[PDB]
């Protein structure tokens, strides 16, 4: 089963790359609608 | 002055030989003043004699004792330790397979000699236990007790553990420490399935079993002269 | 006890010495940056001690005429001392040299090994000193022969 | 491959044997002979009897088993571990913690000291050898 | 080793840490691909 | 077993053949039993004339019982190298004594998967009495891990020979290290022998009748008369070679299958260039196929015959016909 | 065992000593037979191993040197030892060229000393020279019993006779199982604290505790043993203690050595070191059922004369490094010996050293205080701080105020032969 | 790395005789490596087990002359190096004539 | 490792493999950095009957 928890941290890696991308979307889409209203 | 040289190396090498003709794989044992316990060549018989086991939790056991004693009851503890570091100290270690065991004779005045364990964790503080025999109690009693005395410590220091789950695994992971004991092995048979032949082993390995000799099936059939449901060629 | 005059000229002749080795580590690649300066200072600190151990042993008008010959085999001795410099400077031009100064300074193998690269460093050296005269000699012997066998 | 054992034998009179110039085996003397010696020589002329517990016991020596021919050996080391176990069996004593340390047990050899009578002076050896990181500051403002 | 070890055996200080360490924190390249939320 | 009977009749030996010597560079592989010694010498041996002769390697104790030389190229430089037996119950054979003795140098090759016994300790001791300039070189590097080679590095520095070369014989590593190794002593055996050409020429032109007797052998350039000696086993075709160099070369024992390798010896005779060559004793098919290594033996045998000049099949004489396979050869 | 505590801030000289052609061991049994009560110091010694020979690394400028030179019992290693010291001491003394030296005024009066001390020199060599002829005891066993006594014995001889006068067996070692170091400097400490209330340091400088690790024999480093002090260490850790603690200016160093030698005296009374020493289990809490913290008085007593014994030879192995142009003198012609660990307190600082001893030790006859009891007794403190303080001033003010009472004070404490 | 060796994080099947089989040869008292044998059925199994010995003496016990103390003449198999074939070969025990010395009766008896 | 011949049983010590690929390995798409003073992103398109 250790071996399992092994498995996941090389993927788990890219997920977190994938939340951190949209975070970026949803505060820069959060900036154009102070600089636009 | 070269023929005589070669015989120097010669004899030397035969006086090696004699020594370790059959303790040539092991390693050789500290060559300090007080662990003369490990050099000497041990029966096989006083060693099932002595079976003791301690604590698995437990790694390493030193004992130090005074060589020059100024006091009766210190010349008496000596004794007692001294006693107590040529008896039970190699059984421990050669039925633990497990701890690290050493003797110590220091070359002063300590009317107490002592003990010390230390435990797998590396964190936790050894165990000092102090040899004070009673003086109405005889010799043999006395390391009796002395030897009760060191495995409840032992006892206690791996019952103390933090992490047992952490310990359980350094000792899986530790390697031996019994290998310097030279052990003679007289009339009981030189390797453990000769030793045991008189009981049945469940404890086996499958692919180790497996032989892996070109026709073993030919061979299996000759070493148990089975005929194996095979017909018989011409013979006549 | 070794007078000052020695002591000032074995230091004149170490200092040489280990200019010598950093010019040859610097000019020629010597892949360590100790080099041989290390086994040229041990060697030098060994002889050094042999040789003041045997002028303690001789101090025992006889101690006179004795200081007279140890002095000069001290100065044989850094005549000595100059020939190798001499010869570790003109070293990086040939191959060979460049590779045992590189080996006694990696230091690979017993004392017998570095011992007969040290002895023998300037033995090829006057080897290859030698063998330019006897290849032109023969050179030249060989094109008098041919050129009195064309007049023949 | 089963090699040549020696069996003991109880003797009933001093056998001096001339051409080595030594004795065989003294009156009631428990020798290990050759078997085929016991059989063709020792027996016939009545000079020994084999050993067992009953010999023992009608000569009125003390009686002892040596288990003579119990583990037949069919391999020198099985002959080797035979001879152990007998041996073992005759002298236990040899086999007791006091005799396995009797040689150290005045300490270590080394440390003791034993007395020199004499000496040449010109045995002594006098031999001499040649004898030849970075970090970080941290400052905190208080 | 073993037998070694055993034979040896709001302050404005920590505001101005907190100050360096964010100004490290936010002006260091290494740390440019910080997520912008952070 | 060595008798005073014995070995007063070996110094009486008279040499019928005379040894030519080596004229280049001699490395002695010295070691212990199963080391890796005859694996370090393939890989640096290159003989285009016999390409079906090597050295036997196998995983197990006792695999060369006797000693081979052969040519060696490594890196430009031309050398032979000598491939010595293990030392076996903790002692090298007397063949193996008097061959170390005639090299100039020695690779002492020590495995990492064993500890150093002390019969390394005694061979190191021994070849410091000698003055032999020896190499330490940790053979079968591979199974050493990486967080590992710190410690077991720093205690072959400690034997008194310094800076261990870390080599795999199987990987083929380090080799261009161990060539830089050698690279002076090429050049000073190089100037030992233009050195000694001097000083022989010196004499013949003085008239000594050594020196021009001498010179006649270097001058001698004639095509190498390969004689090799075939037969069965336990024939007695080692025990011969040995009267012919007039000493104890080759292994000689009463037990069958003693040599496993076959020796060449490079000799003159009457001024004729010759080599002497062992060979393994031959055996019938039905003994050598359920027997395989013994086949991978004979399969040496054979290979010799095909560039041996002449060929000298020997045969027990004392079962008075001869054998009937001994025909087939 | 000239002076314990004469211990000055010196560079390492390492030198490589023989011992041995493997497999025959025969000096290194010698060393296994004779260093006892010294072997856990041989064992901590660093080994080197040359291609076929043995070599310890002992180090001439720590107290290894004469460890090794008071226990050899070896004559030819001990005088190669002795060459080798003299031999460095020669060439360090060239290579320095500007030794600093004392007032011409001080050093005629430690000129007119020597001449008293002929005498008991020829007392003191004829005690040696028995000692030497002793070799058949097995006690003390040396290789050549009827060979003449020369310089390198001296200590190996004073030792003998120390024994000699405690009559009592291992009196060293009995003395260090008894004291330990952690109490031994708890108690000093408070010493110190009795006798200057700030005007002691706070603790000891780093430098100092690395000088005295190197000045005193390392004991086993085993988990359960404990840091033991032989009764001379600990004279000289007291001694150099007080020297390095007392707050006087480094240009008054007359006033640090004469606290050093106070503190000295204070160890070498039997009563105090009876009072401060306690078993080394009661120390750390093993075993306090045999209620024996007391150090035994024979002992006591006995390794206490060891140090008293033998005046005459340290003092003149002491005027010895007095003066330099004296020292390449009787280096070789008469009695001294050459401790690295007494050359870089030159001229001066030993002149000093030698006036403070003997005006420490006068006092101490003097007033008899280790006759009755409890030197820790406030008006006999009272007594030292007036005696250092009123030395002190006197030495700064006036130097033949100060020279006069060293003179007496020497005919005082050395006497005259009597019969 | 090298592709041709077995990657040691994985696991191959199990292929070899199992432990039920193992455990069954063991308790009949055969070595484990004896289940390596060749087409066995429920009677060869009871032929191996050595419940009863295939054995014979050659006259019977009446007629018996020569002295045979737990001696009987056995047989041996060897299969062949192909396939398929075997040869059974008998064995007779080492008969010795023993010429002993009775301290009954005095003259020596010798018996096979 | 696949077996590489069929008329040597699996008896044989000397039986030789061969090894042959299951999946060729896994792949992830490649994220540059995004730079802070420039989050916007001006790019070209061409479209082949898409909405
Ligand atoms: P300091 O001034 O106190 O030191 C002075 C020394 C040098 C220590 C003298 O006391 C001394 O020892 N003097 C006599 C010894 C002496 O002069 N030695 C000179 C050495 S000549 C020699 O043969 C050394 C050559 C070694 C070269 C090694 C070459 C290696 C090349 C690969
Ligand atoms: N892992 C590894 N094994 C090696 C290496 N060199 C040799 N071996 C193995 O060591 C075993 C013995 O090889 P040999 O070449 O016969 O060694 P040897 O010293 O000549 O053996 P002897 O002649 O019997 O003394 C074989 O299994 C080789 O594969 C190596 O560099 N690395
Ligand atoms: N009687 C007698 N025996 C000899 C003579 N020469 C050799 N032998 C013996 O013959 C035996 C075989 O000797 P080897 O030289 O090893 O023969 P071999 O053919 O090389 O043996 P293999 O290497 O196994 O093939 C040895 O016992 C020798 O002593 C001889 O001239 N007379
Ligand atoms: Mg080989
Ligand atoms: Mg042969
Ligand atoms: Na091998
Ligand atoms: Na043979």
């Amino acid at each position: 089963r250790m071996k399992e928890a092994e498995e996941e941290a090389r993927y788990m890696q890219f997920r977190k790359l994938q939340d951190t991308f949209w975070s970026n979307r949803k505060v820069l889409v959060n900036r154009v609608k102070s600089m636009y209203n | 002055a070269q023929y005589k040289f070669i015989r120097r190396w010669e004899l030397q090498m035969r006086d090696e030989w004699d020594q370790l003709e059959p303790f040539k794989g092991l390693p050789k044992p500290k060559r300090q003043f007080g662990n003369e316990a490990a050099e000497v060549i041990w029966p096989y018989a006083l060693l099932l004699e002595r079976v003791v086991k301690v604590h698995p939790f437990t790694k390493s056991i030193y004992v130090y004792y005074a060589q020059r004693q100024s006091t009766a009851r210190g010349k008496l503890a000596a004794e007692i330790a001294r006693s107590f570091a040529r008896e039970f100290l190699i059984p421990i270690t050669f039925h633990n397979s497990q701890v690290y065991t050493e003797a110590e004779m220091l070359l002063e005045y300590s009317e107490t000699p002592w003990v010390v364990l230390h435990s797998l964790d590396n964190g936790q503080k050894p165990r000092i236990l102090p040899v004070a025999p009673v003086e109405g109690t005889p010799a043999h009693t006395a390391v009796e007790q002395l030897l009760a005395e060191v495995v409840q410590g032992c006892e206690a220091l791996g019952a103390s553990v933090a992490d047992p789950v952490t310990a359980t695994r350094v000792l899986n992971e530790r390697p031996l420490q019994n290998q310097y004991v030279r052990v003679d092995y007289q009339w009981f048979g030189d390797t453990p399935d000769e030793r045991a032949s008189h009981l049945v082993r469940w404890e086996f390995e499958p692919e180790q079993i497996e032989p892996k000799i070109r026709h073993r099936t030919r061979h299996v059939l000759d070493w148990l002269n089975y005929d194996g449901n095979l017909p018989t060629h011409r013979a006549v | 006890s070794v007078p000052s005059a020695i002591r000032i000229d074995t230091r004149v002749a170490y200092r040489r010495l280990i200019k010598v080795a950093d010019q040859v580590t610097r000019d020629c690649p010597l892949y360590q940056t100790e080099g041989l300066r290390q086994y040229v200072g041990r060697r030098f600190l060994e002889r050094a001690e042999r040789n003041r151990q045997q002028y303690r042993h001789l101090l025992h008008q006889k101690q006179r005429v004795l200081t007279a010959q140890y002095g000069k085999f001290i100065a044989k001795e850094l005549q000595q001392v100059h020939g190798l410099a001499e010869l570790l400077l003109r070293a990086p031009g040939n191959t060979a040299l460049t590779s045992m100064l590189q080996v006694l300074s990696a230091g690979v193998g017993n004392v017998h090994y570095q011992q007969t690269v040290e002895r023998n460093y300037v033995r090829y050296c006057q080897f290859e000193e030698k063998k330019l005269d006897r290849d032109e000699v023969e050179e030249e012997a060989t094109s008098d022969r041919q050129n009195r066998i064309m007049q023949h | 491959q089963i090699p040549s054992i020696r069996i003991p034998v109880i003797f009933l009179v001093n056998l001096f044997d001339e051409a080595k110039g030594c004795w065989f085996g003294r009156r009631y003397e428990t020798v290990y002979v050759e078997r085929q010696f016991m059989r063709e020589e020792l027996m016939p002329q009545r000079y020994a009897i084999y050993a067992t517990p009953e010999a023992y016991k009608l000569l009125g020596l003390p009686v002892v088993n040596h288990h003579t021919h119990e583990e037949i050996p069919k391999t020198p080391r099985e002959y080797e571990k035979l001879l152990e176990r007998q041996r073992y069996d005759e002298e236990r004593w040899k086999y007791t913690i006091e005799y396995l340390f009797r040689k150290y047990e005045d300490g270590p050899p080394e440390l003791l000291d034993r007395p020199e009578d004499g000496w040449d002076g010109s045995e002594e050896i006098a031999l001499s050898s040649v004898a030849g990181x970075x970090x970080x500051x941290x400052x905190x403002x208080x | 080793l073993e037998e070694k070890q055993s034979a040896s055996a709001p302050p404005l200080q920590e505001l101005v840490d907190e100050v360096q360490s964010l100004h490290v924190l936010l002006s260091s390249p290494r740390y440019e691909d910080t997520p912008l939320a952070t | 077993k060595r008798t005073e009977e014995q070995r007063r009749r070996v110094a009486g030996w008279r040499p019928v053949v005379k040894l030519l010597g080596d004229q280049r560079l001699r490395i002695a592989i010295v070691g212990r039993m199963n080391s890796g010694k005859s694996s370090l010498f393939n890989l640096l041996r290159l003989e285009p004339t016999v390409p079906g002769r090597s050295n036997v390697v196998r995983d197990f104790d006792g695999i060369t019982r006797d000693s081979v030389e052969g040519q060696a190229q490594l890196e430009g430089m031309h050398f032979t190298i000598i491939d010595t037996p293990g030392m076996v119950q903790g002692r090298m054979v007397e063949e193996a004594f008097r061959t170390v003795e005639t090299a100039d140098a020695a690779i002492f090759v020590t495995a990492v998967d064993e500890d150093i016994m002390p019969e390394e300790l005694s061979l190191m001791q021994y070849l410091h009495l000698k003055h032999m300039p020896v190499v330490l070189l940790a053979n079968k590097m591979d199974l050493i891990q990486e967080e590992e080679e710190e410690a077991v590095l720093d205690r072959y520095n400690s034997l008194g020979f310094g800076n261990a070369i870390p080599f795999s014989a199987r990987r083929k590593s380090g080799l261009e290290m161990l060539a830089a190794v050698l690279e002076p002593l090429y050049h000073i055996h190089a100037m030992h022998k233009v050195e000694n050409d001097w000083d022989i020429e010196d004499l013949a032109m003085q008239g000594d009748e050594s020196a021009m007797e001498e010179i006649r052998e270097r001058n001698c350039s004639d095509r190498f008369i390969r004689i090799a000696i075939v037969g069965r086993t336990n024939s007695g075709k080692s025990s011969l070679v040995n009267r012919l160099v007039g000493f104890e070369r080759n292994r000689a024992v009463d037990e069958k299958n003693s040599t496993r390798d076959p020796v060449e010896l490079p000799c003159s005779y009457k001024g004729r260039k010759l080599k002497l060559i062992d060979t393994a004793g031959l055996a019938r098919h039905r003994y050598r196929a359920d027997r395989d290594f013994i086949g991978r033996i004979h399969g040496l045998s054979v290979n010799e015959i095909r560039f041996a000049h002449v060929v000298i099949v020997v045969f027990d004489a004392t079962e008075g016909h001869p054998n009937k396979y001994d025909m087939a050869v | 065992p000239i002076c314990p505590g004469l211990c000055g801030e010196l560079a390492a000289v390492p030198f490589r000593v023989f011992l041995g052609t493997l497999p025959t061991l025969a000096v290194e049994e010698r060393f296994l037979r004779q260093l006892q009560p010294v072997f856990a110091w041989y064992s901590s010694r660093k080994r080197v191993k040359e291609q076929a020979n043995e070599f310890i690394e002992i180090d001439l400028a720590s107290c290894d040197a004469e460890l090794l030179l008071r226990y050899s019992h070896i004559y030819y290693v001990r005088r190669q030892l002795f060459d080798e010291l003299i031999e460095r001491q020669m060439t360090l003394l060239d290579s320095g060229k500007a030794p600093k030296m004392a007032e011409p005024s001080l050093l005629q009066c430690l000129a007119g000393c020597n001449m008293t001390i002929a005498d008991r020199l020829q007392l003191e060599i004829r005690q040696l020279g028995a000692a030497k002829r002793a070799a058949s005891v097995p006690g003390r066993r040396e290789l050549d019993p009827v060979a003449r006594l020369e310089v390198y014995d001296y200590a190996c001889m004073m030792r003998l006779v120390e024994e000699d006068a405690g009559a009592v067996g291992d009196a060293e070692m009995k003395a260090r199982a008894y004291l330990p170091r952690e109490v031994i400097e708890s108690k000093l400490g408070h010493l110190t604290q009795l006798l200057l209330g700030s005007d002691a340091r706070a603790a000891l400088d780093k430098k100092d505790v690395k000088l005295l690790n190197r000045m005193i024999p390392p004991d086993y480093t085993r988990v359960g043993c404990v840091e033991k002090l032989r009764p001379f260490d600990v004279t000289a850790y007291f001694r150099f203690y007080g020297e390095r603690i007392n707050n006087v200016k480094v240009e008054n160093y007359f006033k640090r050595a004469l606290w050093g030698h106070v503190y000295r005296r204070f160890a070498t009374t039997p009563s105090f070191l009876s009072g401060v020493s306690t078993y080394w289990a009661r120390h750390s809490g093993l075993d306090a059922s045999f209620t024996t913290t007391t150090m035994p008085q024979e002992v006591a007593v006995a390794v206490c004369d060891q140090q008293i014994q033998f005046p005459a030879i340290k003092f003149r192995a002491q005027y010895v490094y007095t003066s330099p142009e004296t020292a390449r003198q009787l280096w070789r012609t008469d009695a001294a010996v050459p401790l690295m660990r007494l050359f870089p307190l030159m001229g001066s600082r030993t002149a000093e050293d030698l006036a403070a001893g003997v005006l420490t030790d006068a006092f101490w006859m003097h007033l008899g205080l280790s006759e009755e009891e409890n030197l820790l007794q406030d008006s006999l403190l009272l007594k030292v701080r007036r005696f250092v303080d009123e030395v002190g001033d006197m030495y700064e003010t006036n130097i033949d105020s100060v020279l006069k009472r060293v003179d007496d004070n020497f005919k005082q404490v050395v006497p005259q032969l009597k019969a | 790395f090298s592709t041709f060796a077995l990657n040691p994080e994985t696991s191959v099947a199990p292929h070899g005789p199992p432990r039920g089989l193992v455990n069954r040869y063991v308790s009949m008292g055969l070595p484990p490596w004896a289940a390596w044998c060749n087409k066995v059925n429920r009677y060869s199994l009871y032929r191996m087990s050595g419940v009863t010995q295939r054995s014979f003496l050659p006259k019977p016990p009446q007629e018996m002359d020569v002295i045979w103390l737990n001696e009987r003449v056995r047989e041996r198999v060897r299969t062949s190096r192909q396939v398929q074939n075997v040869y059974r070969q008998l064995k007779y025990p080492y008969v010795k004539t023993g010429i002993h010395y009775s301290d009954v009766l005095d003259h020596w008896v010798q018996v096979p | 490792l696949i077996e590489d011949d069929a008329r040597t049983p699996f008896s044989d010590p000397s039986k030789s493999f061969s090894p042959r690929v299951q999946s060729y390995g896994e792949y992830v798409r490649l994220t540059g950095k995004l730079p802070r003073d420039l989050p916007v992103l001006r790019f070209v398109l061409y479209r082949d009957s898409y909405s």
